[PDB]
DNA sequence: TTTTTTTTTTTTTTTTTTTTTTTTTTT
DNA sequence: AAAAAAAAAAAAAAAAAAAAAAAAAAA
């Protein structure tokens, strides 16, 4: 059923065109229902087919299943759970950055401060308590940031390495503006019988007889040209690699071409395994070969077919 | 008849190959192009393979882009008009009702890589644009089963590895997409199953808060009856009680180290205690419904990973029989072994006069390029591009099989009749097979 | 003493190694410390053509250059996990065992220069018409570029504790508390503005942000930690920097490592 | 601990973006004595500094194994000044009252050779480099200028001076020397440069000043400071043809001079050049001290006809 | 015996024995000319295969095969490859063989699991070095791509770069002294970087004697110590001179790592320069010796080759011709076959990424029949050529064949061709092979009556 | 004069050829 | 078990696209 399958590849189209809203929408607030809102319709899209199971709505599926997945981890990292014991929650350190960078600044404004496996049970109005009033400065110019930049520089692993001036003053100038009109405004663009095997077969069978014999002193010769009695062989190798001619030579000498005439019956049941073991038992091959200065040897057999 | 469309319908040639300005339509279904190779044939191509994001790297005419320019010139394009006018089209009320892309060439800088309109209005000048709306038109044209090359056809039959022709096959009738989603969204939920177990540590840190501060609300007001309680009788208030006064010290000590825990009052103690008992049963909520949503999603995969077995056994044995019903024409016959362990794509072929099972690079010629249009056919129902190229599928083959070979490409495109087919053999079938049942056009250079 | 005379045979039989420290020691002087493995041999398929000796395999003058760089003065070259000698790209990093102890001298020796630098809530360096005198003082680093971990241990310490993901406007009102202005002032020590500090952020790979889009709405962007503040940093000493930060000795800190971690679990990851 | 101390000792320099004062590396030496805990009693000050000595001496048969150098010059104003201008500095955060002993070593980190590796180690751009040149240029070409008029008693070099003066001779009842020669640009003639712009020039200047280098005078002009010993060593200067110091042949472009007419008369038989007899304020005190009164070129008499130079 | 005209090296007659599609089967080719040909699949092509592997050749010289006893009919147990090959009056130093015998007969008996087996000349035992050495001595190569290519690479002629080109092309006669030049051209190569790095210990040795400057300094500074331990003793023109010496001693020579910091470290500099140029200089000498001798007839080759390569060239409608190159020092020097399909596009190289199939099908077959007097070759394979050329671009390139192996002098060309274009143009001293098939056919496995008859060369025997 | 578009340059990341090296059939 | 070309493996080389910066022109 065709029909099932475009609509319900429009659906996946849908869907997938919607997903970007549903990413940001899931990536701002951080709630799980638009991972399910819309796997409810990708679920509902996939059984909608059932007569073909038709590959590339299943890659569409693949593509809607990994999104929906993704959708799935942003909601998941989006959760947090505070205590009022564990002492690095955000607004307890954050106002203890504010104290570490201001140390300086109360001792020269000489605004003074006063004091305001344990398993973590509890411990707020020591963390919580005075270490929140430093909690109303907001401009740049009070907090000592030459105290906090050089306590991640002494702590961390940054590599210090200074700045030389023996090499750099030596460089060369740059006077290599570039070549005007390297190649510019070209914009030239001028606005301006092959096969033909059954003839033989329709000439056997029709001119010699259904069991009639020549030979190569009859059939492959020609009293006039060369080619066209080359091309008879190559027809006749074609004929007898389509099992149609029966060549198995007498001892006179003479080859025996005879139109192989099988007593028609299509029953093949035993007829393909006789032919499949008749050529292995292999034929291997009489090696025809045919010169020029011969052509003119056996005509015949002594110059007289119809010079 | 009724084509979705996405045919390519003109080729425009600015200075490509050996052709300064030649334009020549497409058409319906299955196209000829013959003449001389070289003269006009792996050009037209070579710009379908490129101008739909290839590179010139895996084309073997040319190794850079900046090579395949005309000598004599600067700058080469080539425009490519898509058909966006039918049944599942591209976005039909902005790119107009007939896609054109094209592709400029310079010998130096960045070629350039633009969408245009219908009317001619440019639209986006990106190489992911022309990456998407092909994309969506769902035609592969990197891997050699889509549009096969006329230089790495008789290297792919044979010199190919045993893990080439089938993963080619495998990421060409879509069916790799399906299995590395569906394990990166498995391992998406490894993660995210993870980062559940660590919310749980948190969780149970919550919980504990709840049923300590449950227990501080016991131990706060266990001390009711005896001082407050007792106001029954005492309303004439608000000499022989010998014993009034007895555990006036131990009920200090109580109280002090009660209310001195960390400092909060009785009703503050009762507020953090309400605080947590909240925070925990949102919390729990909030756990619940990720834990059910995780477990549909998981139950979902897993019912995705069923069908995709089922859906991999179906396509190799399509892929195998059809293999199969076209060999029968020459009277041998073979059987692909998609070995999932080893990852291969042997072709076991047999002639009219063997027994065992022969080999891959055994037979040659006739069990050769005869093996070629087998596979290949059996790799275009699973595979539904839009459109098809074939550049001389008869590598080295003579006279009596490619009719066998023409008369059966043009049967297996009667099946099938959403895929346009452009056909590159430099002999003359124009007017000498019976194929004036219309869908086929003739273009000799 | 086998040190000395092993570094003197390591420098004398490669001397490739001795033409790649003074690279690698002068790429990443203070800025971008990364090198990506691609440069790395293109210039030493260079440093090593005109030196008189065949070039040997990477993972022995990499070997070598960490055996010079680790005996001369300290160093450490180190390639970071990219998602041993086949990290894709390779940082710098200081790698002697700290001294925090004693690196009292030189937390407190650049924390005075504040009560000379700005009085009455002015800078006083943009002031030419000064009496500068820090060679005389050694003054311990720059000050364009000491306000730049200064503005970045107050943006990568609200992301390692914001379990791994803080928004955009939640930074920026979660600065403004600071001081830094955000309309477009530039901030008035280093003189440049905020958007344009993260940008040079970004573009030396301390945070990446992640980049939506939305038509209707518009774009939301998370600061999640990258890669260089993942291995220029550690959590065994990011322990100390948060033990120092609230002032707390050793006694109340047991308890940090698994604090930290059930609240920051994402962000040493890969 | 060689390992640990001579690999603090180097990053205590480089950090400092090279130079750094003695009597800082004096004070490292025994915050890093106590980290290792590896503590003395039986040292005084001349044991510390030679043991610092040691140290910079292994190191430096490192480095000088890998291309660079801890160099050891001397900051030509003085004992008193420098000691003054450090030790001031240090009231606040102080090391247990310890006596150190007022010196002037200034060890610098530089290159030696400007090979094609450390061809750019700089964060400055093509016409910032080019503006350091030119600003360096016309920081000598005004050096070798010498003007009459009155030299302020605001610089240092010239309390010292006159001080030293004042305590050899012992004779208090002289006066001022009436000329002065500068290799201080003013900013206003650096701002007036072609290409660039006058902010560029401005935050430019702030940078350099910052980089340790261009130290800026009390009265608001720049010179060159101890990263020119980093730059065309000699040939820095005699390429503009300044000569060098006396008592140690090493740079010198602030100290005592004597450009009177007998030790004058730069070379004209060839071109260059060829200024007076230069000291350094230390130098200038030794060789007034217990040498002579003399000018060593063309018999002069300096106490009463010499010249400033700031 | 009939071996009135048959030119040494060639041979004469192929007879086959358990095959892959030949069981017992004997060919009997011609001196000039043998043209196989038959239907496909018909085992006419597997005669090329027997002559690889009956002159003690390898399989990956086909590309049929990638083993070696997969040739073996499967069904069968051992296989008889019997080859004759003309005598040689130049080679000689062989074992259990004469040099009277005007025909030699190599076969090799492929067993089932020894793939290595014995080898067969003149019905004696020989080993498989002693028969590789002969066959190399017959002057029949078969990795020269311009003499043997197999069905499965006749256009992997294109993909050869053309240094390989031109080794495989004057490896036709002898050239091992360019290989030794290249070798003196990389010893002087490397020889100048030497002297270049010896140039630049000369300035190692200037900033010695600067470093030895110092060190007179630090000589002087111990002297101005040496007065100061010499004079200490307090107990006033004494006191006097000791503060003129405090002060006048720097206090900052770091001449500690620098006193004995070099001493002979320049003399092993020093010890190698002279004899070192001079040996450059003979390098350059012999060099020179070496490269004037090859240039004339490295080009007077050449000079024939482009005369006769135009000439054949012409017939395909537009010119061309080959060019060589000396560019580079010698290592890189290359032959570039240019060609020209019409006139007003430029002269253009040969390579797979610029022609079509029937375009370097055409500079395949005439590259390699134009290299026909000017290497010693008695027969040479071309296979199936036909790949990708229409009927002006087959006629041309089988009657430039037959016009060369008719005119005089000619050589034995195998070619094999399952097509065949009517109305071509025949001579005399061809012979039309051809390859029958068909269970029909009398079956000489036992009865070796009938495993030639039909032949029209021996028609009363 | 300032903003936007063009443009050139640089950086990063893939792909084709190429070397390496343990394993391995072998005399 | 003492040589051998062999298979297979790692590890650098070039190619193309993207992004940033600078220049130039229009408003
Ligand atoms: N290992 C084998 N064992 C047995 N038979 C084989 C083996 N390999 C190939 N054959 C058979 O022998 C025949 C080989 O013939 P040949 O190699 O000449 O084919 P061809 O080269 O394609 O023919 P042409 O090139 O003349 O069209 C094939 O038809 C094949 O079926």
């Amino acid at each position: 059923d065709p029909q099932l399958e475009f609509k319900v590849l429009q659906g996946y189209r849908d869907l997938e065109s919607e997903m970007h809203k549903g990413r940001a929408q899931v990536t701002r607030t951080g709630d799980i229902g638009v991972a399910m809102d819309n796997l409810n319709a990708v679920d509902s899209l996939f059984n909608k087919v059932i007569g073909i199971k038709n590959n590339g709505l299943f890659a569409h599926d693949a593509r809607a299943m990994v999104s929906i997945s993704e959708l799935a981890q942003i909601s998941v990292r989006n959760l947090k759970f505070d205590d009022s014991r564990s002492m690095v929650n955000l607004e307890n350190i954050v106002n203890s950055l504010k104290r570490y960078m201001l140390k300086e600044h109360f001792k020269l404004n000489n605004i003074a401060e006063n004091r305001n496996a344990t398993s973590s049970f509890k411990a707020t109005s020591m963390r919580h308590s005075y270490l929140q009033q430093f909690s109303h400065y907001n401009e740049f110019s009070q907090f000592n940031w030459f105290r906090i930049g050089a306590l991640y520089n002494t702590i961390s692993k940054n590599a210090p390495i200074t700045d030389h001036l023996m090499g750099p003053l030596s460089i060369e100038k740059k006077p290599r503006v570039l070549t005007q009109r390297r190649r510019n405004n070209d914009q030239v663009g001028e606005k301006i019988t092959p096969e033909q095997v059954k003839k033989c077969f329709k000439k056997l069978s029709k001119k010699l007889g259904p069991e009639g014999s020549i030979n190569l002193f009859k059939f492959i010769i020609d009293p006039n040209s060369f080619s066209r009695s080359i091309e008879n062989l190559f027809y006749t190798s074609f004929l007898i690699k389509e099992g149609k001619l029966l060549m198995e030579h007498d001892e006179e000498g003479l080859p025996t071409i005879k139109i192989k005439q099988s007593i028609s019956h299509t029953d093949s049941r035993s007829k393909e395994i006789e032919r499949q073991r008749r050529r292995a038992a292999h034929q291997n091959h009489i090696i025809f070969q045919m010169d020029m200065p011969t052509w003119r040897k056996l005509i015949k057999k002594y110059n007289i077919t119809s010079p | 008849e009724e084509s979705p469309s996405g045919y390519i319908k003109k080729v425009i040639l600015r200075n490509f190959m050996c052709h300064e300005h030649f334009e020549l339509e497409l058409g319906s279904r299955l196209n000829f192009i013959v003449g001389n190779n070289g003269s006009g044939k792996s050009a037209i191509l070579t710009a379908i393979t490129i101008g739909l994001g290839a590179k010139a790297s895996e084309t073997n005419r040319g190794s850079s882009l900046k090579d395949l320019i005309r000598e004599g010139c600067y700058s080469a394009k080539i425009i490519l008009h898509l058909d966006n006018s039918k049944y599942g089209a591209y976005q039909q009320g902005i790119f107009g009702n007939e896609i054109i892309v094209e592709r400029i060439i310079k010998r130096d800088g960045p070629a350039s890589f633009s969408l245009r309109s219908e009317n001619g209005k440019e639209i986006s000048n990106k190489k992911k644009d022309i990456q998407t709306v092909v994309d969506y038109f769902s035609v592969p044209v990197s891997n050699p089963m889509c549009f096969l090359s006329q230089d790495a056809a008789r290297s792919f039959l044979t010199a190919s590895t045993s893990q080439d022709k089938y993963s080619h096959f495998m990421k060409g009738t879509l069916l790799q997409e399906i299995t590395e989603n569906l394990l990166y969204a498995s391992a998406i939920h490894d993660s995210a199953q993870e980062n559940m177990a660590l919310h749980l540590e948190n969780l149970k840190s919550l919980k504990a808060e709840y049923e300590d501060a449950k227990k501080l609300l016991r131990e706060l007001n266990q001390t009711s009856d005896l001082n407050e309680r007792k106001m029954l009788l005492q309303a004439k208030s608000l000499d022989t009680q010998e014993e009034i006064k007895r555990e006036l010290d131990k009920v200090s000590r109580m109280i002090q180290k009660a209310e001195k825990s960390l400092g909060l009052s009785q009703e503050e103690v009762i507020a953090l205690f309400e605080k947590c008992r909240n925070k925990y049963k949102e919390g729990q909520k909030k756990y619940m419904e990720i834990d059910e949503a995780l477990n549909r999603l998981h139950n979902s995969l897993k019912a995705r990973d069923q069908n995709y077995k089922n859906a991999e056994k179906g396509t190799c044995f399509d892929a195998d029989m059809d293999f199969r019903a076209s060999l029968k024409v020459r009277k041998f016959s073979g059987n692909l072994s998609f070995i999932k362990d080893t990852k291969s794509l042997e072709i076991y072929i047999l002639t009219t006069n063997d027994e065992k099972a022969r080999n891959v690079d055994t037979l040659s010629g006739g069990e050769k390029s005869f093996s070629q249009m087998a596979l290949l056919l059996a790799t275009w129902k699973p595979m539904r591009s839009r459109i098809i190229a074939l550049d001389q599928f008869d590598v080295f083959m003579d006279q009596v099989n490619r009719k066998i070979g023409t008369t059966l490409i043009v049967k297996k495109l009667k099946d099938i009749a959403r895929t346009q087919t452009i056909i590159i053999t430099p002999q003359d079938i124009g007017k000498i097979a019976d194929i004036d049942s219309s869908g086929v056009s003739i273009h000799r250079m | 003493l086998t040190e000395d005379l092993a570094v003197a045979k390591i420098v004398k039989e490669n001397p490739v190694a001795r033409k790649m420290v003074r690279y690698i020691l002068s790429r990443g002087e203070s800025q971008n410390s990364i090198i990506t493995r691609n440069k790395l041999q293109s210039v030493i398929h260079e440093a090593a053509r005109e030196e008189n000796i065949a070039k040997p395999s990477f993972s022995k003058m990499f070997m070598d250059i960490n055996a010079i760089l680790y005996n001369v003065y300290g160093f450490e070259l180190q390639g970071l996990p990219s998602k041993g000698h086949r990290a894709q790209k390779f940082i710098l990093l200081n790698n002697v065992p700290h001294s925090k102890n004693f690196d009292d001298f030189k937390i407190l020796q650049s924390a005075h220069t504040y009560e000379e630098l700005i009085v009455t809530g002015e800078y006083i360096g943009d002031d030419i018409a000064s009496g500068t005198s820090n060679t005389l003082e050694s003054k311990l680093s720059t000050d364009r570029d000491l306000v730049y971990k200064g503005v970045l241990s107050v943006i990568l310490c609200i992301v390692f504790f914001s379990k791994n993901n803080i928004l955009h406007q939640e930074l920026i009102k979660f600065l403004e508390t600071f001081g830094i202005p955000s309309d477009g002032s530039k901030i008035a020590i280093l003189n440049i503005t905020i958007e344009d500090l993260i940008k040079s952020l970004e573009k030396r790979e301390y945070i990446v942000r992640l980049e939506e889009k939305s038509d209707t709405d518009g774009e939301v962007i998370s600061y999640r930690i990258g890669r260089r503040t993942q291995a220029e940093l550690g959590l065994e000493s990011l322990e100390k920097l948060v033990q120092e930060i609230m002032g707390l000795e050793k006694e109340q800190t047991k308890s940090l490592h698994d604090d930290i971690i059930k609240s920051i679990g994402d962000s040493y990851s890969i | 601990t060689g390992d640990a101390t001579a690999k603090y000792l180097l990053q205590y320099i480089l950090s400092a973006r090279g130079i750094c004062h003695e009597n800082a590396l004096i004070l490292a030496l025994m915050r890093l004595e106590t980290d290792a805990s590896t503590l003395n009693t039986e040292w005084s000050i001349q044991q510390w500094v030679d043991k610092l000595n040691d140290y910079i001496n292994a190191i430096n048969v490192k480095l000088n194994l890998l291309g660079y150098k801890i160099i050891r010059i001397n900051h030509g104003i003085g004992r008193n000044a420098v000691t003054l201008k450090a030790k001031q500095n240090f009231e606040s955060f102080e090391l247990q009252s310890i006596v150190l002993p007022e010196s002037n070593r200034f060890f610098v980190y530089v290159n030696l050779a400007s090979t094609e590796e450390t061809k750019l180690a700089t964060r400055f751009n093509q016409n910032e480099i080019e503006f350091i040149k030119w600003a360096i240029e016309q920081f000598m070409i005004s050096g070798e200028t010498i003007v009459e008029g009155p030299a302020l008693d605001t610089s240092i070099i010239v309390r010292e001076v006159n001080r030293i003066l004042v305590a050899a001779t012992g004779d208090s009842n002289l006066a001022k020397w009436r000329k002065f020669s500068t290799f201080t640009v003013g900013s206003t003639n650096l701002f007036q440069f072609q290409e660039l712009t006058a902010t560029d020039i401005e935050d430019l200047l702030l940078r350099l000043c910052e980089l340790k280098w261009f130290y800026r005078t009390q009265e608001g002009k720049f010179g060159i400071d101890l990263r020119c010993i980093a730059e065309l060593e000699e040939y820095l200067t005699s390429m503009y043809n300044l000569n060098t110091c006396q008592n140690c042949h090493k740079l010198a472009i602030q100290g005592v001079r004597c450009g009177n007419e007998s030790c004058r008369e730069e070379n004209e038989e060839t071109g260059e050049n060829s200024l007076s007899q230069i000291w350094h304020v230390d130098c200038f005190k030794h060789y007034i001290t217990h040498v002579s009164k003399n000018c060593d070129r063309c018999g002069s008499s300096l106490i009463t006809e010499g010249v400033y130079v700031i | 015996p009939d071996l009135s005209s048959f030119q040494p090296g060639s041979i004469i007659k192929i007879r086959l024995q358990d095959f892959v599609t030949y069981t017992l089967t004997e060919f009997n080719l011609s001196p000039s000319l043998n043209m196989i040909i038959g239907p496909n699949g018909s085992g006419k092509s597997t005669f090329v295969c027997a002559v690889c592997l009956g002159l003690a050749g390898k399989p990956e010289y086909i590309g049929r095969s990638k083993k070696v006893e997969d040739f073996i009919k499967n069904g069968q147990d051992v296989s008889k490859i019997e080859i004759t090959l003309k005598n040689s009056p130049n080679v000689t130093d062989i074992e259990y063989i004469d040099a009277r015998d005007e025909t030699i007969k190599i076969t090799r008996i492929i067993t089932r699991s020894k793939r290595r087996s014995d080898y067969l000349i003149n019905d004696y035992q020989v080993s498989e070095s002693v028969v590789k050495t002969l066959v190399a001595q017959l002057n029949i190569q078969l990795d020269n791509l311009c003499q043997f290519l197999s069905q499965e690479r006749v256009e992997e002629f294109a993909r050869l770069k053309s240094v390989k080109l031109l080794v495989e092309t004057i490896r036709s006669i002898d050239a091992s002294l360019l290989d030794v030049l290249d070798e003196l051209r990389e010893l002087q190569g490397n020889e100048q970087s030497l002297q270049k790095d010896l140039d630049f210990k000369k300035a190692k040795i200037v900033h010695l004697r600067q470093e030895s400057d110092k060190l007179r300094k630090s000589v002087e500074s111990l002297r101005d110590f040496q007065n100061k331990k010499g004079e200490i003793e307090l107990h006033q023109d004494v006191l006097d001179k000791l503060e003129s010496e405090i002060a006048m001693v720097n206090h900052d020579e770091s001449a500690v790592t620098i006193l004995d910091q070099v001493t002979a470290e320049l003399r092993e500099l020093e010890h190698t320069v002279p004899q070192q140029s001079k040996d450059l200089e003979t390098i350059k000498a012999k060099l020179k010796e070496d490269h004037a001798v090859l240039e004339p007839k490295l080009d007077d080759i050449v000079s024939k080759i482009s005369a006769r390569f135009a000439r054949l060239f012409n017939n395909v409608g537009s010119a061309g011709a080959v060019r060589l190159e000396k560019p580079k020092d010698y290592a890189e020097w290359k032959i570039e076959i240019m060609v020209k399909f019409r006139d007003n596009a430029p002269l253009k190289k040969l390579d797979s990424h610029t022609q079509s199939g029937g375009e370097r099908a055409v500079s395949t077959v005439l590259y390699m029949i134009a290299l026909q007097e000017f290497t010693s070759a008695p027969f040479r394979v071309v296979d199936q050529i036909n790949q990708g050329m229409d009927s002006r671009n087959e006629r041309i390139v089988h009657k430039a064949m037959v016009e060369n192996a008719c005119a005089e002098n000619t050589s034995q060309y195998f070619l094999i061709t399952p097509k065949l274009l009517t109305g071509l143009h025949y001579h005399e001293k061809m012979r039309i092979h051809c390859v029958m098939a068909g269970s029909w056919i009398p079956n000489p496995s036992e009865d070796p009556k009938m495993i030639h008859f039909g032949e029209t060369s021996n028609y009363s025997f």
